RNA sequence: AAACUCCAGUUGACACAAAAUAGACUACGAAAGUGGCUUUAACAUAUCUGAACACACAAUAGCUAAGACCCAAACUGGGAUUAGAUACCCCACUAUGCUUAGCCCUAAACCUCAACAGUUAAAUCAACAAAACUGCUCGCCAGAACACUACGAGCCACAGCUUAAAACUCAAA
């Protein structure tokens, strides 16, 4: 995380471009000429921009540093972003029972609902023999229990030499859950 | 907090060595116990778990209090071999 | 080795036996008498009496020796001295008289001072705590902070940005710029200690 | 004085719950234990701190900070000597009471004897 | 006279001075050492605050606040700030076990600060509220 | 990381919560239990054993009803970790821990060592543990597992407790 806090009096770059607590710019200086400048005003050093290439801070009274972070918090509270997407990987093997695949396809439906990407991967069973046919089976199986809930992200794709399948599930966007809603509709209508 | 201030745990700096007055304050809170009640405050000790402990710490104080007064009983004996050879 | 732990190394230093004996303490007298009865190892083909040995400039030079091949090694070495005093001299003769004053023309001094300007003060080892091994600001001690004055020398001399280059105009120039605390030899040495300042939250871990 | 061990453990005859549960026997051992490496710290940081403070003021440039910079050599000059002597005196029991190895061939002369012979 | 580690009790009449007053009318730093972070705090002898600093409030953040160095750092900016004040003689009371417990003090003389006594305040309930359950680690 | 930001520090005011040190003491009580201060009441039996057919009790958790609420905290929610993490780690908060009035009657309720009386000699004594025994009395036990189970019965208990089997199975436990 990044904080809206005083840098304090040790500045991580030599050059700085500063500004003044009414926005005023006071263009590049070294870090020591800050220091006198915080002293001399009594005032602490923030860092406002940090992807410009010259480091942008800006000098600002203990209150004003609170103001800042009162805003942005309810810019946050108000207008939450979302999270970056979690990755949940699930390694199954070919003769997995009928019972735990169960256990899992559950455990992959609460993954959909909190719209996480759900990496699956299907490794031959110990002491068998089986078709990568036969193994992405058990992939339809785990998506027609979520019909209009969860499609592909990413298809079935032999992977590690082709001893095992891999693919990678989501939530259906707004736009594809009403065109779910809209053709079972429609089906609704036919019959 | 209704006691007056400045008298408990207050130890004087002599010639502003700071150094001695914190050992020396260290000191007094370690021999009247109170360092180790502190930590052991930090979280919750169950009953149970307390009784364990001191039952622990009070069979190595009756042990280690044992073994000290025989070292100090034999250290006598620990001058030169006066029959070498023999 | 084939010397038997009895052998003791050589002290090659003609004033340490010039010495006069009054001048000798009654520890000294006993050293000297004690070494009449040991073994000493035959003295290495490298270091000798002469006046003009230096034991920096030939450790540098074993520190640029490319698969034993002191011959070249040396080569190199004393073509660097002739390039630094051959810089000076030119440097002398177009200052002006009060700039002449402050001019080096001793490559020994410079070669010197300019090691002495990339020696890092500070240093950085991992250290193992908590089952966790983090970096550190630590101590260097004097035998450390002079190998890696060398061997930061020398690996940026051989850095493949110099485009044929020779070695000795290389170093030569290299060793100037350390001998007035400019160059990327003295980088490494501010980046290093750069490192051991925003690691000093982390002094703690160590143990020593 | 040693605290007392009457009725303090759960015995026959004792009426009383046991004060005391030891996990050994309360029998004195013929041995004692180990010395007991003390944990190591940092050491010369307050120099080192020093030293760092005038590279951070002075952009890193030793020229400024010769006095701090030979302050904190010589600290560790002092403190690494500190091993050298500490372990010396360590070994020799200059600062232990006693060694365990001296004070085991004590107890070995005088084995608690817990039996009747 | 003899040094006596008692400090001298107000209302009877002592000899002791600094710069001219008395032991009760000398400022006081409070230093909280909790086990991530350390606050310092230099008041007044009427409860006048003078100087604030923490380990946040120095620069530090999450685990780099719960250091000696970072305590030291935030010693050394109360000081100043309470030496622009005009304090030179302080009695610390400080509250707590934490790793800054004794750096924090270091920094306040260091910053130029002359320590005068030390109090222990670290809060001791006799029999109070339960503490938090034990860690499984 | 999340969380809070009417937040944090100093000072003052301020509990229906819990009871540093003393305690290295070893006491009280049938056991369960009981370690802040004060006061009142108060700790059965002038032989012993003895009620699972009774009576009175019985940690913690739990139930019902009305209150209090600092702190802790099942559950639950959020953060993190992980192949997964219904956990361990961090934060928030509830039942609950407290009081009052009734229930429930269970603990590794174990000091796994019954009460009373007596002994330290003889054979001291499988092992370990907390040395070996005598008299007397009550209670209990008789391969493992099934089984703190089934059924019956009793109970303010209704997903409960108490008492408690058999069949099949094994040559061990
Ligand atoms: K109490
Ligand atoms: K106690
Ligand atoms: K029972
Ligand atoms: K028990
Ligand atoms: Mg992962
Ligand atoms: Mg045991
Ligand atoms: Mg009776
Ligand atoms: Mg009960
Ligand atoms: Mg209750
Ligand atoms: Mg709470
Ligand atoms: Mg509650
Ligand atoms: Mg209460
Ligand atoms: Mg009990
Ligand atoms: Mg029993
Ligand atoms: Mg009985
Ligand atoms: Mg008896
Ligand atoms: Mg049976
Ligand atoms: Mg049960
Ligand atoms: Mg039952
Ligand atoms: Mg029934």
């Amino acid at each position: 995380k990044t904080a809206f806090s005083n840098v304090g009096r040790k500045i991580s770059q030599r050059v700085i471009h500063l500004f003044d607590e009414k926005g005023n710019d006071l263009g590049n200086m070294h870090r020591a000429n800050v220091i006198r400048l915080m002293d001399e005003r009594d005032l602490r050093l923030v860092q406002r921009n940090t992807s410009t290439e010259p480091a942008e801070y800006q000098l600002m009274t203990g209150l004003q540093i609170l103001q800042e972070r009162q805003r942005l918090r309810e810019m946050e509270k108000a207008n939450p972003k979302t999270g970056p997407t979690l990755r949940k990987e699930l390694i199954l093997s070919s003769n997995i029972g009928q019972h735990d695949l169960d256990t899992k396809t559950k455990q992959i439906q609460q993954w959909i609902k909190k719209k996480h990407l759900v990496q699956i991967t299907i490794k031959k069973g110990k002491n068998v023999d089986v078709s990568e046919n036969e193994m992405e089976e058990i992939f339809h199986q785990i998506l027609q229990t979520m019909p209009g809930i969860a499609t592909f992200s990413s298809r079935p794709q032999a992977v590690q030499g082709g001893k095992a399948l891999m693919c990678v599930l989501r939530a259906l966007s707004k736009n594809e859950e009403k065109a779910y809603k809209e053709t079972q509709e429609t089906q609704e209508r036919d019959t | 907090a209704k006691h007056l201030k400045f008298i408990a745990r207050t130890v004087m700096v002599q010639e502003g060595n700071v150094e001695s007055a914190y050992r020396t304050l260290n000191r007094i809170l370690t021999m009247d116990g109170l360092i180790e009640d502190i930590k052991h405050r930090r979280y919750y000790e169950k009953p149970c778990r307390r009784r364990q402990r001191e039952s622990y710490e009070r069979c190595r104080r009756i042990y280690n209090m044992e073994m000290a007064r025989k070292i100090n009983f034999l250290m006598r004996k620990n001058r030169a071999d006066p029959w070498q050879g023999c | 080795s084939r010397y038997s732990p009895e052998f003791k190394d050589p002290l090659i230093d003609k004033e340490y036996y010039r010495k006069p004996v009054e001048e000798l303490t009654e520890e000294e007298k006993y050293v000297r008498e004690l070494k009449k009865t040991q073994l000493i190892k035959a003295a290495p083909a490298g270091k000798t009496s002469s006046v003009f040995e230096d034991p920096v400039i030939s450790k540098f030079t074993n520190m640029m020796m490319i698969g034993g091949n002191k011959v070249l090694a040396r080569s190199l070495m004393i073509q660097t001295l002739e390039a630094v005093k051959r810089k000076q001299f030119e440097k002398y003769h177009a200052a002006s008289a009060e700039e002449q004053a402050t001019i080096e023309r001793n490559p020994y001094t410079i070669f010197h001072q300019a090691l002495k300007n990339c020696e890092p003060m500070i240093g950085l080892v991992p250290i193992l705590k908590g089952g966790r091994f983090y970096q550190v600001p630590v101590p260097l001690p004097d035998r450390r902070r002079r190998f890696l004055a060398m061997k930061w020398m020398i690996t940026e001399c051989r850095d493949k940005k110099h485009q044929r280059t020779l070695m000795p105009e290389k170093l030569s120039h290299k060793l100037l710029e350390a001998f007035h605390n400019q160059g990327p030899v003295i980088k490494r040495k501010h980046d290093l200690h750069k490192m051991a300042e925003a690691n000093r939250a982390l002094a703690h871990y160590r143990w020593w | 004085a040693t605290p007392s061990l009457r009725g303090r453990l759960a015995r026959f005859g004792n009426p009383r719950k046991p004060v005391l549960k030891p996990n050994k026997p309360l029998i004195l051992a013929n041995r004692v234990g180990e010395r007991r490496r003390e944990k190591g710290e940092a050491t010369c940081i307050t120099e080192m701190s020093v030293m760092m403070a005038c590279w951070k003021q002075n952009e890193f440039r030793d020229d400024a900070c010769r006095k701090e910079i030979q302050g904190f050599l010589d600290c560790a000059a002092r403190a690494q000597e500190a091993r050298k002597m500490r372990s010396i005196q360590e070994t020799l029991g200059e600062s232990g009471s006693l060694l365990p190895n001296k004070l085991n061939k004590l107890l070995q002369r005088f084995p608690n004897k817990p039996y009747l012979s | 006279t003899k040094f006596s580690i008692y400090p001298p009790i107000p209302g009877e009449e002592s000899s002791l001075r600094w710069a001219g007053k008395k032991f009760e009318e000398i400022p006081i730093a409070h230093i909280k050492a909790s086990h991530n972070n350390t606050q310092i705090q230099v008041v007044s002898a009427s409860n006048e605050p003078l100087a604030f600093a923490s380990c946040g409030t120095e620069g530090f953040r999450n685990a780099k606040k719960g250091t000696g160095i970072a305590a030291q750092t935030a010693g050394i900016a109360a000081a100043a700030r309470a030496k622009q004040k005009g304090v030179i003689h302080i009695r610390v009371v400080v509250k707590g076990l934490g790793p800054g417990r004794l750096s924090a003090m270091h920094g306040l003389i260091m910053g130029g600060l002359e320590v005068i006594s030390i109090t222990d305040n670290t809060p001791i309930p006799h029999x109070g509220c339960r503490p938090r359950k034990a860690r499984k680690l």
